[PDB]
């Protein structure tokens, strides 16, 4: 199938209350596989999932020293946004950084992604060509013009184009047996009376991964979109995913209604009714 | 500005009374990061809770899973309670083993 | 793997 590698960058000031914390964390897909806490008592590059543990020493040493650089370079960058907005010394500000590649189901680089947010805001992103930025106002344009002078994005096209497509194959084929392995969901209808005449259908899935998955209700074949509560979809904690779609329904008309599952784990995908 | 957490409690396998599982209470969609999550059992707080590292999604909010060993029974109450910068008073969520 | 360089420069 499609798979991509991220990394999720969290920068926090926090005046008062010591220098600004850096997180990193790595993904393929939906599996995490890697952490570094500038918080922790020794931070360090560190493992979350099994397959990347056979990296050598001198993997992660080369990732301590990056997020250890990044460290020190988020808080520099924290403190240039602070004076890019003129904003006060008391406040904590956020700046996060998600980068990474995808690839296509023949493994090939669809394309590859490096986006930066300042307080929960797009703040600059790397354009889809790899060659040039969106800078979201005044402030980004600043840093824009700072980037284009250390050649930032041809660095990074380098990366996304070279060494984020090798590292992901890599991480694929050593993780083969999940990563590349799709779960189906496990799929219910439950039934709950809210009245006298009308219920709720509730449809389940569960221990599905990965988490991309739709669930939908239809009356008559005709989709239930604004009438249908949809949870957000949720980690069990064992790698898989949960979620569910619910409709209430007049008593007695239950079987007008189907849920309806694609997934990518599924053979066939699911319709599925109630059943008493 | 700030986005208040969407807050799930619930188990990560089917619910059977008497059968060890996993409790948990996923916080997402927040900003910014800083969020107090307790794991409850019938309204005191459970002492060795683990949590997920801080990510984000898509739109940049943050994400959460909090987690612990549980063994379901027909009386106790679980719950979760979270505060965020975005709410004036914590917020408590029941474990509902139909939600 | 992260990448180094690139993002050692100050925002």
């Amino acid at each position: 199938g499609s798979h991509s590698m991220r990394y999720f960058y969290t920068a926090m000031s926090r005046p008062g209350r010591g220098e600004p914390r850096f997180i990193a964390v790595g993904y393929v897909d939906d599996t995490q596989f890697v952490r570094f806490d500038s918080d922790a008592a020794s931070p360090r590059t560190e493992p979350r999932a099994p397959w990347i543990e056979q990296e050598g020493p001198e993997y992660w040493d080369r990732n301590t020293q990056i997020f250890k650089t990044n460290t020190q370079t988020y808080r520099e960058s924290l403190r240039n946004l602070r004076g890019y907005y003129n904003q006060s010394e008391a406040g904590s500000h956020i700046i996060q950084r998600m980068y990474g590649c995808d690839l296509g189901p023949d493994g090939r680089l669809l394309r590859g992604h490096d986006q930066s947010a300042y307080d929960g805001k797009d703040y600059i992103a790397l354009n889809e060509d790899l060659s040039s930025w969106t800078a979201a106002d005044t402030a980004a344009q600043i840093t824009q013009r700072k980037w284009e002078a250390a050649r930032v994005a041809e660095q990074l096209r380098a990366y996304l184009e070279g060494l984020c497509v090798e590292w992901l194959r890599r991480y694929l084929e050593n993780g083969k047996e999940t990563l590349q392995r799709a779960d189906p969901p496990k799929t219910h209808v439950t039934h709950h009376p809210v009245s006298d005449h009308e219920a709720t259908l509730r449809c389940w899935a569960l221990g599905f991964y990965p988490a991309e998955i739709t669930l939908t209700w239809q009356r008559d074949g005709e989709d239930q979109t604004q009438d249908t509560e949809l949870v957000e979809t949720r980690p069990a904690g064992d790698r898989t995913f949960q979620k569910w779609a619910a409709v209430v329904v007049p008593s007695g008309e239950e079987q007008r209604y189907t849920c309806h599952v694609q997934h990518e784990g599924l053979p066939k995908p699911l319709t599925l009714r109630w059943e008493p | 500005i700030q986005r208040t957490p969407k807050i799930q409690v619930y188990s990560r396998h089917p619910a059977e009374n008497g059968k060890s599982n996993f409790l948990n209470c996923y916080v997402s969609g927040f900003h910014p990061s800083d969020i107090e999550v307790d794991l409850l059992k019938n309204g005191e707080r459970i002492e060795k809770v683990e949590h997920s590292d801080l990510s984000f999604s898509k739109d940049w909010s943050f994400y959460l899973l909090y987690y612990t060993e549980f063994t379901p029974t027909e009386k106790d109450e679980y719950a979760c309670r979270v505060n965020h910068v975005t709410l004036s008073q914590p917020k408590i969520v029941k474990w509902d083993r139909d939600m | 793997h992260p990448v180094g360089q690139a993002d050692y420069f100050e925002y």
